[PDB]
């Protein structure tokens, strides 16, 4: 479904959680 | 072509002098990039 229940599915069932990543400045530049 | 004569030995295959540095430097950038590729700095296509 849309990204309000499909996102809900990942949390309640598959244990998803947006844990923060500590990116190095060399890896920070790659994503941005 | 006889009186002068020509032949092929092992030291007549004269590699250019600067190959010692260029290949060494080429290996360094391949070592660094393949080391950062495991850090997530670059993706697979960039390494390829």
């Amino acid at each position: 479904e849309t990204e309000e229940e499909a996102r809900k599915r990942n949390w309640v069932e598959r244990g998803w959680a947006p844990w923060e990543e500590i990116l190095s400045p060399e890896a920070d530049f790659a994503r941005k | 072509a006889t009186a002068t004569s020509i032949s092929l030995g092992i030291d007549d295959l004269l590699t250019i002098p600067s190959k010692g540095w260029l290949v060494q430097d080429a290996e360094q950038q391949s070592l660094i990039l393949e080391k950062h590729h495991h850090y997530g700095n670059v993706h697979a296509v960039e390494k390829l």
